[PDB]
RNA sequence: AACGCAGCUAGCUGCGAGAAUUAAUGUGAAUUGCAGGACACAUUGAUCAUCGACACUU
RNA sequence: UCGGGUUCAGAUCCCCGAAUCUUGGAAAGCGUCGCGGUUCCGGCGGCGU
């Protein structure tokens, strides 16, 4: 009798659009309720009512995401929400590739003189 | 050139092909039939209304209009609706007054939602 | 910045039509002004905290 | 887009009826004279305009 996340994450997706109808439906007669006389026991169906359709919809929500990040997940081009976030600024920075990129000049720098360990007897 | 002034020549335009869509998935509706109706109004000028005049009485949502209203009372309750006058009430709600059709009667279908 | 969101709610606070919160993890029997709702507490769960998933009206 | 009714608080917005000298129009409305009913009938008639 009381909706809980993680029985709704294998079910399927047309009958969760039933069952959001049908809380939806159960609200629409709770604030029935609540303008006319209203027993104490029906006025604390509101809030839990309200809160299975957030729990509902999060699912639909968090279940819809994930079929764009698996079929995004190796294109070229992701959509503006499906990229990282961050911040603007770490965005904009370069990528780990490019700042370990070195001129031919360094190259033939470092590997002619290496830095070197030692110790000065004292 | 029959003409003394120079106008810019209309050139080729291309519709925009984007390489990837910039939202996600589209945007949910949020703004649905249940949220057209939050709550039907039972003050003793309103029942006036659904006996003398076949209306009904609804708080709505401030952003639907009158065709929104309409459509939504008919899904909701499959009743057919003549016309909807609508007012902003001083406290900010907008107040919907939906007449039914007269083969429908206010009566009988306010029973249905029990508050007739 | 505005406007809304609580069963009873004006301010403060929190939140954004999923509106004094959803999910997840940790924790482990409360919240509390009243009532109601809860609560095998693993055939797995109140509250609180954390917070990486989702959502976020003008 | 006007006429008549309608609330405790809204009427060119609600309801009815018409639209964008005569039809409208007397059925309405308004005056009086009565009969019912007494939180029910918001029901009836008689004259006159």
């Amino acid at each position: 009798a009381k909706i809980k996340a993680r029985d709704l994450r294998g079910k399927k997706k047309e009958e969760l659009l039933k069952q959001l109808d049908d809380l939806k439906v159960e609200l629409s007669q709770l604030r029935v309720a609540k303008v006319t006389g209203g027993a104490a026991s029906k006025l604390s169906k509101i809030r839990v009512v309200r809160k299975s359709i957030a729990r509902v919809l999060t699912v639909i929500n968090q279940t819809q995401k994930e079929n764009l990040r698996k079929f995004y997940k190796g294109k070229k081009y992701k959509p503006l929400d499906l990229r990282p976030k961050k911040t603007r600024a770490m965005r904009r920075r370069l990528n780990k590739h490019e700042e370990n990129l070195k001129t031919k000049k360094q190259q033939r720098k470092e590997r002619l003189y290496p830095l070197r360990k030692y110790a000065v007897k004292a | 050139r029959t003409s003394p002034t120079f106008r810019r020549p209309k050139t080729l335009r291309l519709r925009r092909q984007p390489k990837y869509p910039r939202k996600s998935a589209p945007r949910r509706n949020k703004l649905d039939h249940y949220a057209i109706i939050k709550f039907p109004l039972t003050t003793e000028s309103a029942m006036k209304k659904i006996e003398d005049n076949n209306t009904l009485v609804f708080i709505v949502d401030v952003k639907a209009n009158k065709h929104q209203i309409k459509q939504a009372v008919k899904k909701l309750y499959d009743i057919d609706v003549a016309k909807v006058n609508t007012l902003i009430r001083p406290d900010g709600e907008k107040k919907a007054y939906v007449r039914l059709a007269p083969d429908y009667d206010a009566l009988d279908v306010a029973n249905k939602i029990g508050i007739i």
